């Protein structure tokens, strides 16, 4: 099939080079068939006008169009919308810190003078202050970092000891970091708790942990690895980085048009899933 | 007065928990930052009208000390609402420049007064057409900090001044 | 050589037991996932950078 | 001539698959610039102000980014 | 000119174990490999070379920023990994057994 | 591509010829021109990590070289480090390539650019009217006052008083009056 | 006629649309039901699936029958055949009615066809189609790119012939 025995026959190997799909092996041999001297300057060309080349102008022109089409009115309008509400957000945010820090000073006053509800509200006061110190977040990167040394040593043939211990401390990294969720959840109030998709992130995977420690409770023998991605908040070291907004906004822009990427990886699934077809009318069981 | 007092407005309606624990975060802080140099009292008698006249006195006689007094009225959301009264105390002006964060923050402070709403924003807005230059003091930060150090360094240069 | 490795990892019955042709075959939603990630989102994530 | 499903299926699917993904991380990646550019602008823009308010009462870019502004420009 | 110097000092001290003895062929190799930084000289020579290699490594810190989390995304996906195929990549050249 | 080749030679050349393994007559270390032919071969992406594989430690080595055990497991550092480098280095060339080429990638027919200057060169065979018709001191003042009339920097003044600062600014390499004899002739 | 074309238009109303949708998943997961083997070998459940075909293309049917009486055809130059994705509706429906005529040379290459039903998802879904189209927009330069690979692959195969 590869052979340049005809002109549809070159076409369709030239093809095939051109894709770097066993490009190597038509040229080794055409160097068994003729010497080895003077074949390399019909492939190396072929490959560097063909795949680096093409792909060179493919990245080029779609680049282009790219830049064209985001400065349109329609895009731009979508774009200014995104940025007036980031910046409501963030004055919301600072004037809702004000008021919290009214509500404390004022609730300081009345018990400096229903008694059960003024203990549990300063309670409630001096944990949302404990959870967002940075000593909290430097303790809970901490925990967060040893989690992943005790997931990271995980390897065939480990030692029986090593074995019962990381079992143990999956169990301890879990209540810590429920223990955690609670605090945060009950300082900050479950409205505000998952005001932060990060938030929604950690409480889904610690679900998801908990989900995959009842099912290897039920049948040792399988594991979801959904425990491991509690690795993912190591990614708040950013945070006391001069590149939080970089990363911030990236994540911002990603789930704005969460709905327009959804329904792109949908079209790519209907176009495999009729090639699947077409494929199975072509070549099923033959 | 030998001093002009001190008068907050602008967010909203005093009275109402929003405005009145705003104001009241920023007077904790001129309190306690600045003890032993101000004085702190509560006015529930109209000035702007001026049983009314008596404490007026006792505003001057507070600011006849060479020492800040701060005015707690409950009756004043407006600068010009005074401006026809010889008392004269500075109007500083804690503005949020953007009505929908005001809405939001309305939604966002418990239940009771989301009912009040409309006419609270309608009442800020109406304060909000006012030229600035009625205002003694701009507030225009959102963190609590930027603004509580803007408006003390205006103090002590009042404080320098005399 | 991905397809070799999606081979032999659908194709793995046990700790310590050879292959099973067809075994485990759910097994490639590990590799459809991995694409989606890395090949095709982070490579051209950089691209765009 | 049973080879033209699979020249089509990897022509049409190297190259709209790399479109789709790489509108997906070119939009999203500039969005995230111009939001980051855009609040440090307005952030030196409103300290300046500030400054000034505050003192008075009591007394490169790379070419794609370049060419985004001439687009804004034209369009307008 | 730490390289410079890390290329004459191979080069040298690959000439000064020359004992012809044979008691470390694995060490003077090495002293021998080393000498391949010798064209990355013309680099710091030549000012416009420099200028693209200026660039490449400006490109490099540009994106340094999503190859961290490049390299934990793929530690995440090795660990996930490990816990599925770890010990069930063994064969017999008999399939039977 | 020439370091790469070098170290492949100077570790890996002396690996036994063998058919059944990835380091063959045809893929071998054991000239530059066929390390650098392997190099070529692994940044496409041949079958690279059989590569890898093939020149790893303990492997038979060749009869006319000396030594006994030949191969290193350097392998893995080696290949996976010119894999990223060659692919980072491809992408640096391929974005400054495009980026060179920006404003014509992001072209517009209804603005102007060479394309306008180039037609106009063909307009040398009145005919401005057809072109004006067909459009998006003899050849040098006219272009000067069709990229006027397409792009704007009395009004006629202010144009006249800005082409003389831009004249001023860019003014020639060894030229007497190359712009500010064209200036008298872009005037009007 | 023209006092049923009136009432027709009232029909698709979104429960209609949605059931539409769903005999569209349902006709996808039946393609995805089968297996095939090699010489002329079936399926104890391939024959089911194979019942339940004329269901499918019967719904077709008369949703394009619906779509051709309250629109028009082809006239008044707003209609059914005058829609690029409605063509695409009709042809799978006629095609579907044409394959059981009971003939040799259909079945290879007239049951073929069947596989663009999942299309109809696209074709009922319009934030779809404006994805689509989103998708489609920027591969319209890339066509002289694919004229130079052309030219390119055309330049090297005549080489390749010559040695
Ligand atoms: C998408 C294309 C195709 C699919 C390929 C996927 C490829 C995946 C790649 C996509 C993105 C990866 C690169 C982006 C790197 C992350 C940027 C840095 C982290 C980051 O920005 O944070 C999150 C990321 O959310 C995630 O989902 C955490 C990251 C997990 C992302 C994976 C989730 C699964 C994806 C699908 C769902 C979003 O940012 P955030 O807005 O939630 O951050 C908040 C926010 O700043 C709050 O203001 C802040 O409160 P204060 O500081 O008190 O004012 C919060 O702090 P606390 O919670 O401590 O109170 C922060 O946690
Ligand atoms: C601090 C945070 C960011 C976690 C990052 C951890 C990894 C960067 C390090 C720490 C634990 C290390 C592992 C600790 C133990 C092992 C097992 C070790 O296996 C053996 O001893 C080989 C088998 C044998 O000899 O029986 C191989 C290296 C490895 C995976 C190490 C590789 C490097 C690891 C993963
Ligand atoms: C995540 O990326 C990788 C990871 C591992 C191996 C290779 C890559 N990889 N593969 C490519 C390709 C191939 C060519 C032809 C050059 O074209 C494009 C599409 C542009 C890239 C580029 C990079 C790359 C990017 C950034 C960095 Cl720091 C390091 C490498
Ligand atoms: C930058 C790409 C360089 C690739 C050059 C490889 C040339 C290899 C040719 C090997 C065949 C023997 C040469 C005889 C003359
Ligand atoms: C005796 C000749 C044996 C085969 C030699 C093949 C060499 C092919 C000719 C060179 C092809 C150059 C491509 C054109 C673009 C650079
Ligand atoms: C955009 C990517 C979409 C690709 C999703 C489908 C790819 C292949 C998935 C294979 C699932 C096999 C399940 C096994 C059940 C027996
Ligand atoms: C049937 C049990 C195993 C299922 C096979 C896939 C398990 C892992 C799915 C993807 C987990 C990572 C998601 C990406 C986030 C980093
Ligand atoms: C026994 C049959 C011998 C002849 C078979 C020739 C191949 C059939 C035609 C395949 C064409 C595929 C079209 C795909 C278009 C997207
Ligand atoms: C500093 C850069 C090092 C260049 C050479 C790499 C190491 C030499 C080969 C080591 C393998 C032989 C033991
Ligand atoms: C005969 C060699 C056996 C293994 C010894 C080498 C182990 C791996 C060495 C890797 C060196 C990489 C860093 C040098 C260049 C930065
Ligand atoms: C107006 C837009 C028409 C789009 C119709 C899509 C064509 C059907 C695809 C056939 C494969
Ligand atoms: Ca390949």
């Amino acid at each position: 099939i590869t052979n340049f025995d005809n002109i549809l026959f070159a076409i369709l190997t030239v093809f095939q080079c051109i894709t770097m799909e066993g490009w190597t092996d038509i040229l080794y041999n055409t160097n068994d068939a003729a010497g080895n001297t003077w074949n390399w300057l019909y492939f190396i060309p072929l490959i560097i006008i063909g795949s680096f080349f093409m792909l060179n102008l493919v990245l080029g022109v779609l680049s282009g169009e790219f830049a064209k089409e985001r400065e349109r009115v329609e895009n731009r309008r979508a774009f200014l919308k995104l940025r007036r509400q980031q910046q409501i957000e963030r004055e919301l945010n600072g004037y809702l810190e004000w008021i919290f820090k009214a509500e404390e000073v004022m609730l300081a006053e009345e018990d400096r003078n229903s008694y059960f509800r003024r203990k549990e509200k300063m309670f409630r006061f001096f944990i949302r202050r404990m959870v967002k110190a940075q000593s909290f977040y430097w303790v809970v990167l901490c925990v967060v970092a040893l989690n992943t040394l005790c997931v990271a040593m995980v390897h065939y043939n480990q030692p029986r000891r090593l074995t019962t211990t990381l079992y143990f401390a999956e169990f301890v990294f879990l209540g810590l970091f429920l223990t955690e969720m609670s605090l945060k959840m009950y300082g900050l109030g479950p409205r505000s708790y998952f005001r932060s998709s990060f938030n929604c992130f950690d409480f889904g995977v610690i679900v998801g942990s908990v989900f995959e420690v009842v099912w290897a409770a039920i049948k040792p023998g399988s594991s979801f690895g959904i425990s491991v991605l509690r690795a993912l908040r190591l990614l708040r070291i950013f945070k006391v980085t001069k590149y939080w907004s970089s990363l911030r906004n990236l994540v911002v822009s990603l789930l704005n048009s969460m709905k327009s990427i959804i329904s792109l990886l949908f079209l790519l699934f209907l176009f495999i899933v009729v090639f699947a077809l077409l494929g199975m009318q072509l070549f099923g069981g033959q | 007065p030998s001093m002009r007092p001190i008068i907050l407005v602008g967010p909203s309606l005093k009275g109402y928990e929003v405005t009145d624990m705003m104001q009241k975060a920023l007077f904790d802080f001129l309190k306690h930052r600045f003890d032993g140099r101000i004085s702190i009292t509560r006015v529930t008698a109209d000035i702007s009208l001026a049983e009314v006249q008596s404490e007026i006195e006792r505003i001057f006689e507070l600011a006849r000390t060479l020492q800040l007094v701060a005015l707690d009225a409950d009756t004043i959301n407006h600068p010009a609402q005074l401006s026809k009264t010889s008392l004269a105390p500075i109007i500083v002006y804690i503005k949020i420049t953007s009505p929908k964060v005001l809405q939001r923050l309305i939604k966002s402070r418990g239940k009771s007064q989301s009912k009040h709403l409309n006419v609270q924003i309608a009442a800020s807005e109406k304060l909000a057409q006012c030229p600035p230059e009625m205002f003694d003091i701009i507030l225009d930060e959102n963190q609590l900090e930027d603004a509580c150090e803007h408006l003390a360094e205006y103090l002590e240069a009042y404080w320098k001044a005399t | 050589g991905w397809p070799m490795v999606l081979k032999h990892s659908v194709d793995a019955t046990y700790e310590e037991q050879g292959p099973s042709p067809g075994y485990r075959m759910e097994l490639s939603i590990f590799y459809v996932v991995y694409f989606v990630v890395f090949p095709f989102f982070f490579v051209n994530i950089f691209v765009a950078l | 001539f049973s080879s033209f499903y699979f020249i089509v299926l990897t022509l049409f699917g190297n190259y709209t698959l790399l479109n789709v993904f790489l509108a997906i991380a070119v939009d999203n990646l500039a969005n995230a610039q111009e939001l980051t550019k855009d609040e440090e602008e307005m952030e030196e823009a409103a300290n300046q102000k500030l400054a000034l308010q505050k003192a008075k009462e009591v007394a490169a870019r790379s070419v794609w980014e370049q060419r985004a502004s001439q687009l804004r420009l034209q369009n307008l | 000119n730490i390289l410079d110097f890390i290329v004459v000092s191979g080069a040298l001290v690959a000439f000064a174990f020359s004992g012809s003895k044979g008691k470390d062929i694995n060490t003077i190799k090495s002293l021998r490999v080393l000498r391949v930084l010798r064209p990355l000289k013309t680099i710091k020579r030549l000012p416009k070379l420099k200028a693209v290699f200026d660039c490449v490594v400006n490109s490099l810190k540009n994106v340094l920023n999503i190859l961290i989390v490049y390299m934990l995304f793929m530690f995440i996906f090795a660990v996930i990994a490990v816990q599925l195929f770890k010990g069930k990549f063994f064969y017999c050249t008999d399939e039977s057994k | 591509f020439f370091i790469y080749a070098i170290i492949g030679m100077q570790v890996f050349g002396n690996i036994a010829l063998d058919d059944d393994t990835s380091i063959n007559r045809h893929n071998n270390f054991r000239t530059f021109l066929q390390a650098l032919m392997l190099l070529f071969r692994s940044a496409t992406g041949e079958a690279w990590h059989e590569i890898m594989l093939s020149c790893l430690s303990n492997q038979a080595c060749d009869e006319q070289a000396n030594a006994t055990e030949c191969g290193s497991d350097f392998a893995y550092f080696y290949f996976v480090s010119f894999i990223f480098l060659c692919s980072f280095l491809m992408l640096n060339l391929f974005v400054a390539v495009i980026m060179d080429n920006f404003e014509y990638l992001t072209r517009d027919s209804s603005i102007l650019g060479p394309h306008h200057l180039d037609e106009f060169i063909r307009v040398w065979a009145n005919d401005m009217f057809e072109m004006l018709k067909h459009m998006s001191v003899h050849f040098t003042s006219t272009l000067m006052a069709l990229i006027r009339t397409a792009l704007e920097i009395t009004k006629q003044h202010q144009c006249d008083a800005e082409l003389r600062k831009e004249i001023s600014v860019v003014w020639a390499n060894l030229p007497q009056k190359t712009l500010d004899l064209l200036v008298p002739p872009h005037k009007p | 006629n023209v006092v049923r074309k009136y009432a027709k238009r009232i029909t698709e109303w979104p429960p209609f649309e949605y059931m539409i949708l769903a005999t569209i998943i349902a006709n996808c997961i039946v393609l995805a039901l089968e297996q095939h083997l090699p010489d002329g070998d079936k399926t104890p459940m391939s024959e089911r699936l194979d019942d339940t075909e004329p269901y499918f293309i019967g719904i077709f049917c008369f949703e394009a029958g619906i779509k051709i009486i309250a629109l028009g055809f082809v006239f008044h130059k707003g209609s059914y055949l005058r829609n690029g994705w409605n063509v695409m509706d009709f042809v799978v429906v006629l095609t579907g009615i044409l394959a059981t005529a009971g003939t040799d040379f259909d079945l290879r290459t007239l049951r073929a066809v069947r596989v663009l039903r999942p299309l109809k998802l696209v074709s009922g879904i319009p934030s779809l189609q404006v994805v689509l189209k989103s998708i489609m927009k920027a591969m319209v330069p890339l066509l002289q790119i694919g004229l130079l690979l052309f030219f390119a692959i055309l330049m090297f195969a005549i080489i390749g012939l010559e040695f």
